[PDB]
């Protein structure tokens, strides 16, 4: 996974 | 089954900080969301994109937000906006200084309270009690919500919300620096992709650059 979340 | 999430900017304050690491707890039988969760789900606007906010409003409630003290106002039931139940018990502590200081030019910095710096604002730290469930806000002291940007619900008086079945109401806890439900509307059950319930690593940075050091202190629950 990991990537943002904004 | 969890899925881990990188937080990039600062709408969750001081809960969240950035460069912090999360784990996401699937919602999926597929609980749903309890008042006062952190939430990760498809932004609205945009689904590409993945959000993480707090519920604040359940299907049914009526939100209310004065932007002057900048505090929540909840009130269940309020389905077919009838009078409804008592509101909910949203308490608040005393305004004080947070660890944090923003500055213009963009840009957040963990900063001893007793220092300044230049083109900056300390910003006010405080507790938020959504029925049980505390946590902490921040809040820029010298700034305040323009109620003409804010999303109007058909019907409803500027600055007030009546959740839709099956909808929520979305806020940062960095309340003067978070693009939430108050500008752009509820957020449906879909969307919703799980509930945030730790941190596994957390990295000292500012937003679009490498790491200044480590913060393994962070490692923990959070709510």
């Amino acid at each position: 996974x990991x990537g943002g979340a904004y | 089954i969890y899925e881990p999430f990188q937080i990039p900017s600062g709408s969750m304050m001081p809960t969240l900080l950035i460069g912090d690491f999360i784990l996401v707890e699937k919602f999926a039988e597929t609980g749903h969301p309890k008042r006062g969760d952190i939430v990760v789900f498809k932004y609205p606007e945009d689904p590409k994109l993945d959000y993480i906010k707090r519920a604040v409003g359940l299907p049914g409630d009526k939100v209310t937000y004065d932007p002057v003290s900048k505090e929540l106002t909840i009130q269940p039931g309020c389905s077919s906006g009838q009078a409804c139940e008592n509101a909910l018990p949203v308490t608040y502590s005393n305004v004080e200084p947070s660890d944090f200081v923003q500055t213009f030019s963009s840009g957040f910095f963990e900063v001893p309270k007793n220092e300044t710096k230049e083109n900056g604002i300390r910003l006010s730290e405080r507790k938020e009690t959504l029925g049980d469930v505390t946590h902490r806000i921040l809040t820029v002291p010298i700034a305040q919500d323009q109620v003409g940007m804010y999303y109007q619900q058909p019907g409803q008086q500027l600055a007030t919300w009546i959740v839709p079945p099956g909808q929520y109401f979305m806020m940062g806890d960095n309340r003067d620096n978070s693009a939430d439900s108050r500008y752009w509307g509820f957020v449906p059950e879909a969307n919703l992709v799980g509930r945030a319930t730790a941190i596994w690593m957390s990295f000292d940075k500012q937003e679009g650059e490498w790491p200044t050091g480590l913060r393994l202190s962070r490692i923990g629950g959070i709510h």
